[PDB]
């Protein structure tokens, strides 16, 4: 009994640390790494997975969490949070000669009666722009601030509509972030295509290519000088010295081919032909190519080359001559811009455009990944609310709901797990009282009020969390995804029964 | 927690107790507010004062003295019993069965030994004249306290008992006394009717016939009531002058005074030897050295009461006897009180030994032997003992607790295991190893003969019949002896805790 | 009775109290605090005797004992 | 989680009545069952073996005296 | 600052010394008295007593229970339990940040629905001497020796039949147990009549006297010509030698006076008047008036004069003198009893023969204080249960009644005091939760079951320590009273406010 206790307390010390984290109106906890970076996350994913803790069941509990909480968005924070109540409620009757397992088969009575609970308390509503507003605001303002949320949620959704079009459950294959500092972080739009985070010494660049040919390969405008020809320094390194030099033919070379297929696939020097470089490219050459109608970029990376090839076509590869133009893509407006001191080229409108990017300029790193870490989880959250066709509103409202279902269940199951469905119906509970909490409306107080609003009507009723009232949380607009939760409540479920079924401390 | 520590308290209490058990018991050293040193292996004395300050220990201590004021035997059975009874009970708590369970089976399992023994009985007291019949009777109670000489003190015990014992079906506790006057040899011990006192001052006996008695601690004045005369010590020949006095007031005595009951004049102190002369000059006897007990014991048997202080005589404290006359038994004047029955009831020994210890020691096993008459006199019944009996109770009680379903079982078979612990406690101090002999016992016993027990006078542990053996105890003693071990052990265990009040 | 046997019934029992909680349907889960920081999770008895310390004599004998059972089946 | 004493004492008492030696322990809801009724069942060898280790690991273990 | 916490610990102390005694299983406990003394005893009056309550406000909470308990004194130790789990849940919701005094105000609430709901859980019928019995019963069990209990009840429910005709409760005039020590127990009946607290004995002295009349003597054979009866004028000699006038005198005049009394009245002496002498007296009185038809006594305490004033008719004239043949008291019948080592005289039939004694005869000293402390308890039990033909079911039947009617009454009460139902709900929960810990059951296997079978059917269950399993308590007789009920929610709820109500707590 005694590891038990241990056990217990352990998660809710762990549970005291991430209470006061759940809500828009709740306090932040901010990561200090030994090199003295600091860290701002309301998250809880990520916090779990930096943070340092001193506890052991602890570890696990964050490890598996956030393990089993990755497939299903975000939403290990409720997790760590219910189920550190749910141990509390737990210990209440262990304390008093309850054995583990009739706690967690009452556990497991009051999982099967709430998940076929939620089945009809999700709401059938069809996916339209509101809704989707609605789910992007209720995931992105439980990482940033209510106006910043706001600017994000117009990019955020219509990313995402944009991608809709495939009508699969697939994700990650584009919508990539994309980040750079600004002196002003209003500004954080979406842009269709991709964007490069360079360009290119193209003075007086055509630099609105709107008929922008694209064929990525890697064009060598600036050809590493061939240091190896008979190994290292041996007395043959008198070659090495002589060898190093005359490599400036090749980069006039490959623009002489660059030239004939922008003559064959444009057949003139007007319409814009862009070609991308892995490296560095001449100036000189630049100044003519961009006179030339031919708009060569220098220093890309890796991956961006086949997202550019999946977005609008092309072929990249580091050999190169004047390949034919059997992949020759189309970018519909190659919107180069610049602001700041550094060089953002926009690749937009692309022919058939695949793939779309969210620009978040953030001033400095500790904002820039708060910002990150808020758009990864809205996209996430409302990828998941177009995954599922019902979404089911939140703000404590279906955890009221479902604590009165199991209190009426009660009856139902039949005997020592009553106690079980108890608890976690407590544990259910506790979500809308920590909101109440972390905005600061005397928990129980709201908690007795929303019950009181609940019981009265049986409408499906949360907590404005602005005013500590009891509302309609699908009028107000609070929604949470079904898959989210569904697995919340498994995950719920099986790790307090871990915790529940652990009596012993083994030194080994 | 408080449960486990009046178990543990109770357990070294029957464990320290338990060593005396049996006639081969082991003695230990009794050191009281007296400060005096003697060896004894008596349950009663060896309790009395070791100062069992544990409230439970107290229980059972005071329980056991209520079974020894009701029946005589198995005092220590009722220690070592209990005793058994807690390790066991708390053998079970261990386990984990509540308290309420456990005290519930001891009762019935209680009850079901009061039912059972009685068919377990084999033998029944013939008729208490036929001195070696009773004496063979008094062996197993004889035994159990003294070993290595024990049929002399078998016969003493059944002699004087009998020369007592009215021809009316009862029998009167207080009746045998014991003079412990010393010297050597304890076969030289004889019994004589009436009771008997060690040594006094001399007198040439003249109440041998209508003998009346007067006790005095106070001046020796003993005047009628009707007439005033006294001794006050304050010169030498006034001194004899009033000696002379209060001596023509013991010779009014025993002409008028005689009458209402008094003859002898009994002093608690001690009077001048001239004085003594002038009494047999006179014709009147007096006792000394006797002890504020002594006093009361002869005063009662009289009818007599002791006076404090000075008070003239009257019929509210007269003594009457039959004779008082001499003997010199054991080669030493010793007072004898001779009835026919007017108060009678009254029988004393003379007790023979070289040693005060001694002297005890044959007190302690004179007293359980006329408690064992007492308890055979009114249940005539009596028990085949010897670790026969426990044992065969313990047989029935597993039979009882396999025929009975679900819980309670726990505390039948552990009150079985409990009797079972009687015959390990003759085993310890028999010199034989507890476990084999019990075994071995069981192996004889299960087969129906329902009569072996522990063969103490074999080196090997081993087996006989105690029927024809003559060890046997009382019915009623056991029957008490365990009715009132269950009800200590039903007690203590119901006490959870241990608080203090003011 | 000498000291030794003792000993060894002490192991024993310790290795079995260790380990009852893992028998049947309704087995708890043990815990295992590698001084790593890390934990290891386990339902059956043969996981957890695999790696546990068992600095006593007695509970190392009885787990090649156990090692030679299970060898076998 | 069922009454460790009590329930397994039924069960002994019941095992005192011939033709019952089938009735056990149900591991799945803690009450006693016919386990021939729930169709669970196990063979005759492994049963065999862990009673022969388990009495030859006794005997082994409390006949040791441990000397370096 | 909750100082309140050191306040709730100390009710769980006192909770945890005062657990365990519930019920006929459970067990007793002994109070060591500072003279080394043995004070065995189960019921919690006398367990508050034990001066050795270790911490102050443990001592406020034990004087006010027994003060708020004297008034019916059926009801004293579950009061402590009840206060101890309101307490305990109060404690659960302080740890939240909740104020007591709501909690407080939900107490009085579910008080006042307790009480109305106990109002109907009571049954109304006429106590015949079935119900009466098994009430006794049931009330004294829970504080003897189970095999010794019924021999009790008997006797005590003769002695509250005795005294039916009206209204009044229980007096120590018409019940006066008494005691004396003896080897057994041996049916510790009634004796109906007047029981003496000694005897005078004499070999030709009558046992037994019918139509007996009865007076008293302060002053027999003391003193002369005055009034005073104290030391001897040894001092002066001028006033002594009337104080040995004083004997002769009054054992000449006196004694003629009541044989004149005798002759006269009875028609020389055929009805045998008898005399109680205070105090001792020459044996010349005793040992001739045994064959002179007087019957005198001695050595008897003045509360036995009162008493047998009240229970014969006329007056206990304490001075001697006839003045009047009609002030004689009466007797139907007279026993000088003898048992054991003691003689004691019976009065029986008496002019107003409705009080009658208790002959609470066993094993000495702890055991006979014991029972003598139980069987006033049972007294009092019947004599609430005589007072309002009122009768409730106990072995925790009621409490679960209680519990199950706050449940359902939650949801109407208004706000946190909500909350307050609840925790009183689960506070009453403890009754049959302390009564299946006693007899050793799961116990937590035990209230599920009760509420089960509370819910399914409308019977009035409780648990039956003897089996467990849930048993309807009014057909197997474990009544209870309903006015120790009431006092007891009463008595709960007061002190449960008055102990959670405290706050900083600090020293005089
Ligand atoms: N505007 C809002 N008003 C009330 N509740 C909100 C609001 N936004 C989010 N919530 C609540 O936040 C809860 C989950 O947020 P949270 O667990 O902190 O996100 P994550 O697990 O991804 O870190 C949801 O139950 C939801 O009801
Ligand atoms: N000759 C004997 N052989 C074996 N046991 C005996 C013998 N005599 C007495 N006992 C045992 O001793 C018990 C009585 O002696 P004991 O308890 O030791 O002292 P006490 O009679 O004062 O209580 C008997 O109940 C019996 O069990
Ligand atoms: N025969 C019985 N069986 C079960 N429960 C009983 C029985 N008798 C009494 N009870 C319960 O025990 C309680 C009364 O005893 P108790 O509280 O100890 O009285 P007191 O306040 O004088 O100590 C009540 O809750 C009653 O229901």
């Amino acid at each position: 009994q005694a590891a038990l206790a241990v056990n217990i307390s352990a998660a809710r010390g762990l549970q005291d640390v991430l209470r006061t984290n759940l809500g828009p109106k709740g306090t932040m906890k901010m990561l200090v790494s030994g090199a003295g970076d600091i860290k701002l996350t309301k998250d809880g994913n990520v916090l779990l997975h930096e943070m340092q803790i001193q506890h052991p069941t602890a570890s696990l509990i964050a490890k598996v969490a956030t393990a089993q909480d990755d497939i299903t968005g975000d939403g290990t924070t409720s997790n760590v949070l219910i189920i550190g109540e749910l141990l509390k409620q737990a210990d209440l009757y262990i304390s008093e000669g309850l054995h583990p397992r009739i706690i967690t088969e009452g556990f497991e009575a009051a999982k099967e009666k709430a998940l076929q609970f939620l089945e009809e308390v999700k709401v059938s509503r069809e996916m339209d722009r509101e809704t989707l507003i609605d789910v992007a605001r209720t995931s992105l303002r439980t990482k940033v601030h209510a106006e910043l949320a706001d600017v994000l949620t117009e990019a955020v959704v219509d990313s995402i509509l944009a991608i809709k079009k495939q009508d699969e459950p697939i994700d990650l294959f584009m919508i990539e972030i994309m980040e750079m500092k600004h002196k002003s972080e209003t500004d954080t739009s979406l842009i269709r295509g991709l964007v490069l985070d360079h360009g290119a010494r193209h003075p007086d660049m055509k630099k609105r290519v709107e008929d922008a040919y694209i064929l990525t390969c890697n064009v060598s405008l600036e050809y590493e000088k061939t240091e190896v020809n008979s190994g290292f320094f041996y007395k043959s390194a008198e070659e090495r010295e002589k060898l190093v030099k005359a490599e400036r033919k090749f980069i006039e070379d490959r623009v002489k081919k660059i030239i004939e297929l922008k003559r064959k696939v444009c057949g003139d020097s007007d319409k814009g032909f862009v070609v991308i470089n892995q490296k560095g490219i001449d100036p000189f050459s630049l100044d003519a190519l961009s006179k030339e109608g031919i708009v060569a970029l220098r220093r890309a990376k890796r991956r961006n080359m086949e997202r550019l090839t999946l977005a609008c076509g092309g072929v990249a590869l580091n050999s190169f001559d004047d390949l034919s133009p059997d992949c020759l893509g189309h970018a519909g407006l190659v919107y180069e811009y610049t602001l700041g001191e550094e060089k953002f080229t926009f690749i937009e409108k692309c022919n058939n455009p695949r793939s779309v990017t969210l620009l978040i300029k953030g001033p400095n790193k500790h904002t820039l990944t708060q910002i990150k870490d808020a758009v990864r989880d809205g996209l996430r959250a409302v990828k998941n609310a177009i995954d599922d066709g019902c979404v089911v509103p939140g703000a404590g409202a279906v955890e009221v709901a479902m604590a009165e279902a199991l209190i009426k269940h009660k009856p139902s199951v039949k005997g020592r797990a009553q106690l079980g469905v108890q608890a976690f119906a407590d544990a259910l509970l506790i979500i809308p009282k920590v909101l109440a909490q972390n905005s600061g409306f005397d928990l129980q107080e709201t908690l007795v009020k929303i019950q009181a609003e609940h019981s009265e009507s049986g409408q499906l009723v949360g907590v404005d969390l602005n005013t500590g009232e009891p509302m309609v949380a699908a009028e107000v607009g609070v929604w949470d995804n079904y898959c989210v939760k569904k697995q919340l409540l498994h995950s719920c479920t099986v790790i307090a029964t871990n915790i529940l079924l652990v009596d012993e401390i083994m030194r080994a | 927690e408080a449960v486990y520590r009046n178990i543990q308290a109770c357990k070294e209490l029957a464990q320290t107790t338990r060593t005396a058990y049996g006639p081969n018991g082991m003695n230990k050293m009794v050191i009281n507010h007296l400060e005096k040193l003697f060896v004894t292996n008596d349950a009663a004395t060896i309790l009395r004062e070791l100062e069992v300050q544990h409230p439970a220990a107290k229980m059972i201590v005071m329980a056991s003295h209520m079974q020894e004021q009701e029946v005589g035997d198995g005092t220590n059975f009722v220690l070592v019993f209990a005793g058994a009874l807690l390790e066991l009970a708390e053998e079970l708590l261990r386990i984990g069965l509540s308290v309420s369970e456990v005290i519930e089976g001891y009762e019935i399992a209680c009850r079901k030994a009061h039912e059972i023994l009685p068919n377990l009985v084999c033998c029944s007291a013939k008729n208490l004249r036929d001195i070696d019949e009773v004496s063979s009777l008094l062996r197993t109670s004889i035994m159990s306290k003294q070993y290595g000489n024990e049929v002399f003190l078998a016969k003493l015990i059944a002699q004087a008992c009998v020369s007592i014992f009215p021809d009316s079906g009862h029998f009167n506790v207080d009746n045998i006394r014991v003079c412990k006057i010393l010297g050597s040899g304890i076969s030289s011990s004889s019994v004589l009717h009436g009771m008997v006192f060690k040594k006094e001052t001399e007198g040439d006996v003249t109440s041998v016939k209508d003998a009346k008695i007067a006790v005095y601690s106070c001046p020796f004045d003993g005047m009628i009531t009707e007439t005033k005369g006294t001794v006050l010590i304050k010169t030498a020949e006034e001194l004899m002058n009033f000696s002379k006095g209060e001596e023509n007031l013991m010779d009014a005595q025993v002409k008028a005074i005689a009458d209402t009951g008094a003859n002898v004049v009994v002093t608690g102190g001690k009077v001048a030897d001239m004085a003594l002369h002038y009494a047999n000059k006179y014709n009147i006897m007096l006792v000394r050295l006797n002890s504020k007990w002594d006093l009361r014991r002869l005063c009662k048997t009289v009818g007599a009461t002791a006076l404090p202080r000075l008070t003239p005589p009257v019929l509210e404290e007269m003594g009457h006897c039959d004779s008082v006359y001499l003997s010199e038994v054991g080669d030493t004047q010793v007072v004898v009180f001779k009835h026919e029955k007017e108060d009678g009831a009254i029988s004393t020994i003379v007790l023979r030994g070289s040693t005060d210890n001694l002297m005890d020691d044959i007190e302690r096993a004179v007293d359980d032997g006329v408690n064992t008459f007492k308890v055979l006199t009114r249940d005539k019944r009596l028990v085949p003992g010897g670790g026969a009996t426990e044992i065969e109770l313990a047989k029935q009680i597993t039979s009882y607790g396999e025929t009975c379903p679900g819980l309670e079982q726990y505390a039948i078979k552990k009150f079985a295991e409990a009797f079972e612990a009687i015959p390990r406690a003759l085993a310890e101090n028999s010199g034989v190893k507890a476990n084999e002999v019990i075994s071995k016992l069981y192996a004889v016993h299960q087969e129906g003969n329902k009569n072996v027990g522990l063969d103490i006078e074999a080196e090997v542990p081993a087996v006989k019949d105690m029927l024809e053996a003559g060890i046997l105890d009382t019915y009623l003693g056991k029957y008490w002896a365990i009715k009132l071990a269950t009800n200590a052990a039903v007690t203590v265990l119901r006490v959870d805790q241990i608080i203090m009040a003011k | 009775g000498r000291k030794v046997q003792s000993g060894n019934i002490n192991a024993a029992k310790t290795i079995a109290d260790i380990i009852r909680t893992c028998l049947g349907p309704k087995s708890m889960m043990k815990m295992l605090l590698d001084p790593m920081g890390g934990i290891v999770m386990t339902n059956d008895g043969n996981a957890i005797l695999r790696e546990i310390q068992v600095q006593h004599p007695a509970a190392k004998s009885m787990i090649e004992i156990s090692r030679t059972q299970d060898e076998e089946v | 989680g069922a009454s460790t004493i009590r329930l397994l004492t039924s069960l002994r008492a019941k095992h005192t009545q011939e033709n019952c030696e089938t009735w056990g322990v149900n591991g799945e809801t803690g009450t006693l069952v016919d386990m021939k009724e729930l169709g669970i069942w196990e063979p005759l060898a492994v049963k065999l073996q862990t009673y022969k280790t388990a009495v030859e690991t006794a005997v082994l273990l409390l006949r040791i005296d441990d000397i370096v």
